[PDB]
């Protein structure tokens, strides 16, 4: 079994992404990162409590998070070409949040 | 703040043992229902065992 609590799965988020898929880019992808693997524990561990939480028992997993990573992946590229610290406005944040 | 992957992990590690319900938004108190949900679940496991 997975070992419940957030901070189990965040380290297990983050052991399971490649560093070198995590470090290139502008050095905001990292935090970008930092913040889906925030949201998927966030999201996957109030999964525990279904009655006060996700309604029904949904099935947020590896596939979700690996697809949310494509989805980060693909859109910041395309908005940062370059590889300087974009800066935080020019981030696609409605992109992310309308895709997610 | 952080701009690598290893300061966000040592955050990570760095976090408090005590989960309070409270992290995730939800009250405090969702962790009594939690464990009477699984107290009668435990409840009715013993008494299939027949």
């Amino acid at each position: 079994e997975p070992p419940p609590g957030v901070k189990a799965n965040m380290l297990r988020t983050f052991s399971s992404i490649p560093v070198s898929r995590i470090c290139k880019s502008p050095n905001e992808r990292a935090r970008l990162y930092f913040l889906l693997a925030w949201f998927h524990a966030i999201i996957q561990e109030r999964l525990r409590y279904a009655p006060l939480g996700w309604s029904k028992k949904y099935e947020f997993g590896e596939s979700d998070l690996r697809s949310a990573c494509d989805t980060v992946d693909t859109w910041l590229d395309d908005t940062a070409k370059g590889r300087q610290n974009i800066s935080p406005d020019k981030i696609p944040w409605s992109a992310l949040k309308t895709l997610m | 703040d952080g701009i690598r992957r290893e300061e966000f992990v040592q955050w990570v590690e760095l976090l408090p043992d005590t989960q309070t319900p409270s992290w995730l938004g939800l009250p405090n108190n969702a962790e009594r229902v939690l464990l009477t949900t699984q107290g009668v679940d435990m409840i009715s496991k013993m008494l299939k065992m027949q």
